[PDB]
RNA sequence: CGACUCUUAGCGGUGGAUCACUCGGCUCGUGCGUCGAUGAAGAACGCAGCUAGCUGCGAGAAUUAAUGUGAAUUGCAGGACACAUUGAUCAUCGACACUUCGAACGCACUUGCGGCCCCGGGUUCCUCCCGGGGCUACGCCUGUCUGAGCGUCGCUU
RNA sequence: GAGCCUUGAAGCCUAGGGCGCGGGCCCGGGUGGAGCCGCCGCAGGUGCAGAUCUUGGUGGUAGUAGCAAAUAUUCAAACGAGAACUUUGAAGGCCGAAGUGGAGAAGGGUUCCAUGUGAACAGCAGUUGAACAUGGGUCAGUCGGUCCUGAGAGAUGGGCG
RNA sequence: AGGCUAAAUACCGGCACGAGACCGAUAGUCAACAAGUACCGUAAGGGAAAGUUGAAAAGAACUUUGAAGAGAGAGUUCAA
RNA sequence: CGCGACCUCAGAUCAGACGUGGCGACCCGCUGAAUUUAAGCAUAUUAGUCAGCGGAGGAAAAGAAACUAACCAGGAUUCCCUCAGUAACGGCGAGUGAACAGGGAAGAGCCCAGCGCCGAAUCCCCGCCCCGCGGGGCGCGGGACAUGUGGCGUACGGAAG
């Protein structure tokens, strides 16, 4: 898990938040690997990634990247969806498999917190104080 | 000897005119800017100061390319020139 | 300071270009209400500071 | 003469020799504080500065 | 901006007001007291032909 | 009544476009009516005025029977100046009086091929 | 005397260069006349001289650009100033052919099962 | 703070609701937009009828609404096979097809 | 009797309140979806005949070319006044041009110091010789060129 | 309201006439020059004597305090309408080489120089100035930066995030 | 435990746009005006004041006192 | 010892191409307090917000069920009215707080890995010819990727011979 970057473990708040040692970071390490790979190479497009190794400390992933300007990918129209500019940097918006699995969406009674789109859109639609002309 | 006798010793300017936004903020002793952050690749902007965005965002200078981007978008980026 | 870099002399050269009053024909123009240069900098009261 | 600031002694010397058809002994440049360059172009002793000034019209 | 601007009326009261206005348009004293010049005008509510 | 929703009835917007219209719009603004015999002869209501048009003034301090030729058209001031219409200063120097071209009845136009094309378009559009 | 663009566009570059050199000689002589005092009828003239220099330079650059395009037209990998300019998103448009390019399964599916036109009242 | 005999009130206004106030000032605007959308569809798309695909007779799952009836989604592939037509051929005819609906 | 002080009224004097006006804001709604490595936003400097600011431009610098309209811009002298040649201003702008810093990109930046290729004159040629033109930032993709291994193997000495 | 009017609306003043108990109002007289009011309903950012109220302006104080740190000025002439102060002659003094002298670094940016004006600035004054307006002025192989490292700051390889 | 997909939805940034039971230069955006300007702080940053002659300058020719500032006559304008 | 093939790699100012940065009102991902309330204050509320960081588009996200329900069963995502200030959470204090129906706008569905079958029938690049305007895209001859697996036939609604 991650350690809180506050100096000397001091939070300066209520006793809710003094747990500097344990913040357990809602994104997965697979999503961290996707972020680091795509941000080191923003010219590529992060498709997916998978686990290949662990010992104690270092967790090892292999990431597949798509080149949106090679001619074999600009042709073959089962692949042209990732060439479109709405798929730029999927790894940092949370559009891959590990990204969706870290966002925690899906159909069910176990996912009413993010009922549609995202949890912030669900918060928006549930705390919109809606007002009309005729009341 | 705290005030007017100590104002006379102020002689060496720490801030000098930077070269990206030009606002006298390039701190020479630290080799960085105080307003835009010149050795950083990105402009130093924040949300706690709305007036800094009001000074520094687009619409306050030339927009010498961006206005003619509007002027070409008004017709649709033509390539042919004219009839006779 | 009597010796300084080239950008400071560019800045001081533009300020010497600025330091001149309104000519007598712009006030004589049509639809004008500019009567004196309000951006007139004097070298004692206002210091430009590089 | 008054010269643009992007020129040097050699370009001023070549410009004078290729425009006014006269030889140049030396060129001393300063930056005039309005923003231009003041160039003192001393000519060869074979030429006459008064005659060159009358031919260029100053 | 969220002042309560627009006010809903019952549709029965809307139709009631329409019927009351159309009934009060038939009496000559009410329309002359509103100020329309009905001196030389013929009979109340005027019905013109289908060629109009 | 105004029906097209892409034109203003706003007083501020109309005065803004009027006092900041460019010169090719100000030529259309500074249009002048014609005399009754000339509009009978040409079948046109009004024409934009130019440098060499003869002018009878109908309203103002100078009124009627003063057919003169204009000299200057300040489109910045919306003012034509007439050669016959004079006013002395204090020091005996004459100067032309400011006359707006909407209070101007043109008695003689200037003949030009471009104005013949304009007049033909006016007559064809008036029909 | 006047300098017309249709007069400039018909001449060769060896005459345009000499006429430009003559315009710049007149430019320098009227700069000398501007510095000295009694040449007050030459300042609108130096205005129209520098506008004429701009016109001649424009005609020369137009001629050079169209002369470059006459043999860079139809060539693969044309240079960057001759490539289209429009905007970056319109550079990252695929193609009309790459947009209309469809896979064989979807093409055969549209061959077999096309959309129908109909009406349902009786 | 409380008073005489009135109902205990707990309004949910402690959160900063003033930023997120969505007031329907564009409700006739959306009405005109959606009128023009339906009219532009009926003009440009087809002589197909508005609300094009046909919907099934469907009973509502409840002990409350199951006495009533509803226009469903699709025609429940076993039903479509008994009617005897292909799936996408039915979709191009105008039959709405849902592969999930059982019988 | 005059001088000083107080209260009204008339007139006069910094003062700009009230009233009247608006090329201004504020709110709402609709239409479109638009930056950049082919150099973005921003900044510095410069440009008018008389030109400090704003506005407009980039050594072609108060705009160039083309189209449309059709005799002006204007405070002043001048300039094209021509239109049975091409035509001033204005708007559109679709063609050219767009100094320097700036993601800024040869290095950090003191406008300093270089390194290749080509062209002109300077002892007609490199040898740290002047001017001009092109290139020279990081990461990465596909393909080409070169070589590193006691990584694995084939054939032979 | 076939309301009021450039034959004078709003606004403002008034030792004028009046009404209502009062909130206030109507008319007359004087400036002003383009909009205003009455009734019935409707909606308010709708009435000020205060809040060490906010902004702006003005009195008593008041022609009052104050123009007093560093020994000191005086006569004649001149340009000038105008001189305790500007310039020159002369006299007497001070700073007295650790200077009230001659030039520099940082800092200022045209203040340096000439000509002209003296409403504005200089706490009085000017014919004077660092004020104003116009025009000038900074020339380098051999003076310094540029070259070098010092304390230190720093990117790539690498690591962290 | 792999992936795409238009529609209804949102928009206080931007390009034009139309309306207002809104405000009227101490109000309304800080800014109707050479406004993020003058100016202040080393810097982050803070941040103003400031609309109106006339229908057209026709902005007072000329005489006179003073060196001028200013003034008395005279004149333009319905009106100084 | 030398030559060659494959696999791991390094170099270049190799040919072609790509990301940086800005605006950020709407949208996505992370993490992220306290003033305030609870009349005190720790749990709670403020708030999964303010600030901070990273991204793209005119929309974004989501989107074809490892779903809802438990009866005469429905059937992608989104948006509105209801559900509902309800079930429920809470020093069960202050307060917080959904969902399934149901009615409407919108309607569009699909593809791939595996399984086998097709002698890789597939894609990238280079050179010349066939070509029309304002310009780049099909067909001929050899250089690579790919058998550690291109493309067609296939998608849980069954599919193939
Ligand atoms: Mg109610
Ligand atoms: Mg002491
Ligand atoms: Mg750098
Ligand atoms: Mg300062
Ligand atoms: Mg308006
Ligand atoms: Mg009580
Ligand atoms: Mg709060
Ligand atoms: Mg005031
Ligand atoms: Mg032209
Ligand atoms: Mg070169
Ligand atoms: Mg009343
Ligand atoms: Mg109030
Ligand atoms: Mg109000
Ligand atoms: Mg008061
Ligand atoms: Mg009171
Ligand atoms: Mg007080
Ligand atoms: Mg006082
Ligand atoms: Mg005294
Ligand atoms: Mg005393
Ligand atoms: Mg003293
Ligand atoms: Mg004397
Ligand atoms: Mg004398
Ligand atoms: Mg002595
Ligand atoms: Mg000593
Ligand atoms: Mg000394
Ligand atoms: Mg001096
Ligand atoms: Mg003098
Ligand atoms: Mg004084
Ligand atoms: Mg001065
Ligand atoms: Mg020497
Ligand atoms: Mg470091
Ligand atoms: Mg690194
Ligand atoms: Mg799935
Ligand atoms: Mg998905
Ligand atoms: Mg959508
Ligand atoms: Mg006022
Ligand atoms: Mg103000
Ligand atoms: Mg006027
Ligand atoms: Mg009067
Ligand atoms: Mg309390
Ligand atoms: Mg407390
Ligand atoms: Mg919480
Ligand atoms: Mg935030
Ligand atoms: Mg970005
Ligand atoms: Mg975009
Ligand atoms: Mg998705
Ligand atoms: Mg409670
Ligand atoms: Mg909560
Ligand atoms: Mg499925
Ligand atoms: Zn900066």
């Amino acid at each position: 898990g991650r350690k809180r970057p506050v100096p000397k473990g001091a939070t300066y708040g209520k006793p809710v938040h003094h747990g500097v040692n344990q913040l357990k970071f809602a994104r997965s390490l697979q999503s961290v690997a996707e972020e680091r790979a795509g941000r080191h190479c923003g010219a590529l497009r992060v498709l997916n990634s998978y686990w290949v190794g662990e010992d104690s400390t270092y967790k090892f992933f292999e990431v597949i990247l798509i080149d949106p300007f090679h001619k074999a990918i600009r042709r073959n129209p089962d692949t042209q969806w990732i060439t479109k500019p709405v798929h730029k940097h999927r790894e940092m918006r949370g559009l891959t498999s590990a990204g969706r699995k870290s966002r925690g969406l899906g159909k069910g009674h176990k996912f009413h917190h993010t009922i549609g789109g995202s949890r912030r859109a669900a918060w928006r639609r549930r705390n919109t104080l809606q007002l009309h002309r005729y009341r | 000897t705290k005030g007017t006798s100590s104002f006379g010793k102020r002689r060496n300017k720490t801030h000098t005119l930077c070269r990206r936004c030009g606002s006298k903020a390039y701190h020479l002793q630290k080799s960085t800017c105080g307003k835009c952050g010149y050795p950083a690749k990105r402009k130093r902007k924040y949300n706690w100061s709305a007036k800094a965005k009001r000074r520094n965002t687009t619409g306050t200078g030339r927009m010498r390319h961006l206005k003619i981007v509007y002027r070409r978008f008004r017709h649709g980026f033509r390539e042919g020139t004219t009839p006779k | 300071s009597s010796h300084k870099t080239f950008r400071i002399k560019r800045f001081l050269a533009k300020k010497q270009k600025q330091n001149r009053p309104i000519p007598q024909w712009i006030r004589m123009k049509t639809g004008n209400k500019i009567r004196y240069n309000s951006k007139r900098r004097h070298w004692r009261r206002t210091k430009l500071g590089l | 003469f008054i010269v643009d600031v992007k020129a040097n002694k050699h370009q001023i010397k070549q410009a004078v020799k290729k425009l006014y058809d006269i030889d140049v002994a030396k060129v001393n440049t300063l930056i005039r504080p309005d923003g231009e360059k003041k160039a003192y172009v001393r000519l060869a002793p074979d030429y006459d500065a008064l005659d060159v000034a009358n031919k260029i019209g100053i | 901006t969220w002042r309560r601007w627009h006010r809903r009326v019952n549709t029965t009261q809307k139709r009631y007001a329409i019927c009351s206005a159309l009934a009060a348009s038939a009496l000559p004293a009410l329309v002359m007291s509103k100020g329309h010049r009905i001196e030389e005008v013929p009979e109340l509510p005027l019905v013109v032909e289908d060629k109009v | 009544m105004k029906f097209n929703p892409f034109v203003t009835s706003d007083r501020s917007k109309n005065r803004k476009r009027h006092f900041n219209a460019p010169s090719h719009i100000r030529r259309k603004i500074m249009s002048s009516p014609l005399s009754k015999e000339l509009r009978q002869k040409y079948n046109v209501r009004s024409m934009p005025i130019r440098k060499d048009d003869e002018v009878q003034v109908v309203r103002g301090h100078y009124k009627g029977q003063q057919i003169g030729k204009v000299v200057q058209v300040y489109r910045k001031k919306y003012v034509i100046y007439i050669e016959r219409v004079q006013r002395e200063k204090a020091n005996g120097t004459t100067v032309h009086v400011g006359i707006h071209p909407s209070k101007v009845v043109i008695t003689r136009l200037k003949l030009d091929k471009d104005r013949k094309k304009i007049l033909e378009r006016k007559a064809k559009s008036r029909q | 005397a006047k300098i017309k663009a249709r007069d400039l566009r018909g001449k060769k570059k060896e005459e345009l260069l000499k006429q430009l050199d003559d315009l710049k000689v007149e430019l320098s002589q009227l700069r000398v006349a501007k510095v000295t005092g009694g040449a007050a009828s030459k300042l609108s003239k130096i205005r129209v001289v520098r506008k004429s220099i701009a016109r001649v330079l424009t005609v020369i650059n137009q001629t050079q650009k169209e002369n470059l395009r006459k043999f860079y037209k139809g060539k693969k990998y044309k240079p960057l100033d001759l490539r289209p300019k429009k905007t970056r998103a319109m550079r990252r448009r695929l193609n009309k052919h790459e947009e209309n390019l469809k896979t064989k399964k979807q093409q055969r599916k549209e061959r077999l099962y096309p959309l129908r036109k109909y009406a349902v009242k009786a | 703070a409380p008073s005489r005999n009135g109902m205990v009130l707990k309004p949910h206004f402690h959160k900063d609701w003033q930023r997120r106030v969505a007031t329907w000032f564009n409700q006739p605007a959306r009405k005109i937009r959606r009128r023009k959308a339906r009219q532009a569809k009926a003009r440009r798309i087809a002589p197909r009828p508005a609300s094009g695909p046909i919907r099934p007779i469907v009973r509502c799952p409840t002990v409350r609404y199951h006495t009533k009836v509803r226009a469903g989604r699709g025609f429940s592939l076993e039903e479509l096979r008994v009617a005897g037509i292909h799936k996408k051929v039915a979709r191009t005819i105008g039959i709405s097809v849902d592969p999930r609906r059982r019988n």
